[PDB]
């Protein structure tokens, strides 16, 4: 066993994320976030502009960018009202919240990079949140009581 | 300005030529058991107990003991034909800590064995890659190109101890090491595989690794008093392969020209 | 065994294609290029126009080409967000970058013929990259996180 | 039909079960490529415009 | 049908049969041609493999607790073109073109 030369690599390689590990922290409501089991990230596009030059051509231009899209969110309900009180209070005061997603759930505290750690998180400023209709039916012993939120943010913020 | 009549020469450059050739040279999957074994031990390690009771006696001494004496290798088609093998070869207190009276035959033990029957992925998480990289001298050379293709390996793990809470206490730390942190790489190991005269790691990951269930081994304890519990496992691995390449030099020139 | 005569067929004989060899090299990002698992090929029509003539007869006629059309790319995320940041720099800076798309992995340098080459390989120019929401949720441990892409050529280009 | 065999009994029963397009325009449609199904084989799509219709 | 007395020649012939089944399909690579000598012409064929890419070993032995023998099966799939001629009589004649005016 002779050491020849190196090996370099001209690609990505790196484990794939799994999409079971996130948080979504609702501002200074954090005591919910225990509570989601699914969330979105943003659309992250832009608008296009279509021009037609002499004959037939035609060019798709970049616009401006979209600031204000809709998100959906589902959770579950604990016996204390907890989603229940928090979208009336939201209802009965207007109120604007700042919401954190994550797609890991915490670096370890080695530290070893901190790009890595800004590069999958993604904020929302100046956020609505709002609520659809909660299905109750007997026939299904085993189910479990999912409300459905509506959210819908004005910027996107990240770095 | 270099200019003659009409005609301007702007640069002339170099390039390297590589010309193939039909040898191979590929890796060995046998590699990736030894590191599975060593990695394995992770999960034990920084593991403590603050307060010493009896029921606390058993662990405590599985964690005190050495790579060799935790876990055996080999492959088995029943838990008697394991025991059997294990007490008729001598093995289980290799490193002794103490000269007076020990048991051999201690009870917490993990056997780990592989089938040689495998196949190709054929799923989401890898795809084959082509000319990943290449392979140079120490002097400003090519040698080779790097290829990679997925390889599935089937794996089980067998846990069996005489009371049940040291083995309830095994098998609740290799889940919690296997579960948290899925997104921070956590079970993953790289094994160093030495193709030709030179080093190129292999990554190798565990596929469903949140996904744990146990499967009972033993109909009862009206014959040994024993208790044993399996569990299968997955490693996907992508060995490379590299096409040996031969190197040349040449020129570019450049010129431009007025038509006509 | 006597060599009577010679063999000649007038049909077109050859190995198939399987779609599970592509490449997709993104410009000058070629790290990328390794994380997709689904692409397409421009749709290559043209527009038609429409005449009635005497009585109720009728005639589609050519029309010009179509340059600008969408394309739908699916890739897969690892954990140092190499996706996510691609396509915050994507929107974060307007630019135009070329695609080229092959049916075939590479040709071996024995390869002795190279229109079979550039039959199979086509170019997009001045290209748009927009992303879509990414799903995440829980109660699919098993599950990869997928961004989908939106890309948006101008001009095509073969041989 | 595939053919006619070269013995040629009847040759309405030919005419019966072919047509003719004229004047006809190809195109094609966008084409699938992914790994994930490695038995697959790519098939194109084409979109043809014919003009008129003739028989016998 | 792969046999072996210990295990890593077994694990290096079944690498090496895997490596060269799956790479590079788009550019025939496990393919051949046998030319068929049929009546007094050559005529080549052409054969494929059908299910290239997917590749999966079955184990054929229960143990090595009788013979300290391992063994590992495979199945494939090859599908041939296979030619039939029909022979024909060639006769010749001609074809003339003329030019009327009607009435």
């Amino acid at each position: 066993k002779f050491i020849k030369g190196r090996y370099t690599a001209n690609a990505a390689k790196g484990e794939r994320l799994v999409s079971s590990e996130f948080l979504l922290t609702f501002a200074g409501h954090e005591d919910i976030s225990v509570l989601v089991r699914t969330s979105q990230i943003p659309e992250m596009t832009r608008e296009d502009v279509e021009d037609y030059g002499p004959n037939g051509v035609k060019f798709n231009q970049h616009g401006p960018i979209r600031n204000s899209g809709e998100i959906q969110v589902q959770c579950v309900e604990t016996i204390e009202g907890d989603i229940l009180q928090f979208i009336k209070d939201r209802i009965a005061a207007k109120d604007y919240v700042d919401i954190t997603m994550a797609a890991t759930p915490e670096s370890k505290s080695s530290g070893v990079n901190a790009v890595t750690k800004a590069a999958t998180t993604i904020e929302m400023l100046d956020c609505k949140i709002y609520s659809d209709a909660i299905d109750f039916s007997t026939e299904d012993v085993t189910a479990a009581v999912r409300p459905s939120l509506r959210i819908v943010y004005n910027w996107i913020e990240w770095d | 300005m270099i200019l003659n009549n009409q005609e301007w020469l702007l640069a002339i450059f170099k390039k390297k030529g590589l010309t193939p050739t039909g040898k191979l040279e590929f890796a060995t999957i046998d590699g990736i058991d030894s590191a599975l074994a060593q990695a394995l031990n992770e999960a034990f390690d920084s593991q403590v107990v603050s307060f010493n009771d009896r029921i606390n006696q058993s662990f405590r001494e599985f964690l005190k003991r050495t790579p060799r004496d935790r876990i055996t290798l080999g492959t088995f088609s029943d838990v008697k034909e394991w025991l059997s093998s294990f007490e008729a070869d001598r093995a289980g207190r290799k490193d002794t800590a103490s000269a007076g009276p020990v048991n051999k035959l201690a009870m917490p033990l993990v056997n780990l064995s592989r089938s040689p029957a495998f196949s190709i992925y054929e799923g989401e998480l890898c795809r084959d890659n082509y000319d990943e990289g290449h392979v140079t001298n120490e002097n400003d050379e090519i040698e080779a190109l790097v290829s990679t293709i997925p390889f599935s390996l089937e794996y089980s793990l067998w846990i069996a101890s005489d009371e049940k809470e040291s083995l309830g206490m095994v098998t609740t730390a290799l889940a919690f090491w296997l579960r948290m942190y899925a997104s921070l790489g956590q079970a993953s190991f790289t094994h160093i595989a030495n193709v030709g005269g030179y080093e190129i790691p292999v990554t190798c990951y565990i596929e469903g690794q949140k996904s744990i269930a146990f499967q009972d081994l033993t109909t009862g304890t009206a014959d040994n008093r024993l208790f044993a519990v399996g569990l299968n496992l997955t490693v996907v691995a992508e060995l490379p392969i590299l096409a040996y390449m031969q190197q040349t030099t040449g020129t570019i020139t450049v010129k431009a020209k007025i038509l006509e």
